[PDB]
């Protein structure tokens, strides 16, 4: 049973880039960056699907 | 060990004594709330030539928040170079154009 | 010690149960340069008073 991909979804290629370490807060977290947006989130929770 | 301030002004022509030098880029930096504390430290003797020629690269570790950690060296652009041998001629780079 | 989020569902009306909060201002914060670790930290039970 392959379930589908959901409605809207934005499609990105892995790259051994994209994943960048940074700080947050009081401590180091591994951070995610959208590529389409350039954006942050440092938070494991939250990032756009 | 240390050199003293006074066997490098009346010591014979000859001799070679060496050095020893600092680097601290990946030096322990203070934390936030702390009571300073006294006392300062001194260079007395310096190098003019400069010294450092054989430096390949330096500090292999990415920084907190920014991308390159200040003086932070890559790699040379020939050490990663394999060029074929030639019938006579034995090492020769790559066309580049 | 910490409450447990099945105790403060289904335990008589009277008891009086105390919770233990944190304060967190004068804390440790990380180093210049190091390998990130995982793992992050949760709050379920919050005020309203305050």
């Amino acid at each position: 049973f392959v379930p589908d991909v959901p409605e809207g979804y934005v499609a990105v290629q892995y790259a051994h880039r994209l994943f960048s370490s940074s700080l947050a807060n009081k401590r180091n977290r591994v951070t995610y960056t959208h590529p389409p947006t350039g954006m942050a989130y440092p938070s494991p929770t939250g990032r756009p699907h | 060990q240390h050199v003293d301030a006074e066997s490098i002004m009346t010591a014979p022509k000859g001799k070679l004594f060496h050095l020893q030098f600092m680097d601290g880029l990946l030096r322990p930096e203070p934390s936030a709330f702390d009571p300073p504390a006294s006392g300062e430290d001194m260079r007395l003797i310096y190098p003019l030539q400069p010294i450092s020629v054989a430096r390949s690269m330096r500090a292999i570790v990415n920084h907190n928040e920014v991308d390159r950690p200040r003086g932070a060296v890559a790699p040379s652009s020939y050490e990663m170079d394999t060029g074929t041998l030639s019938r006579n001629g034995d090492l020769l780079y790559s066309p580049v154009a």
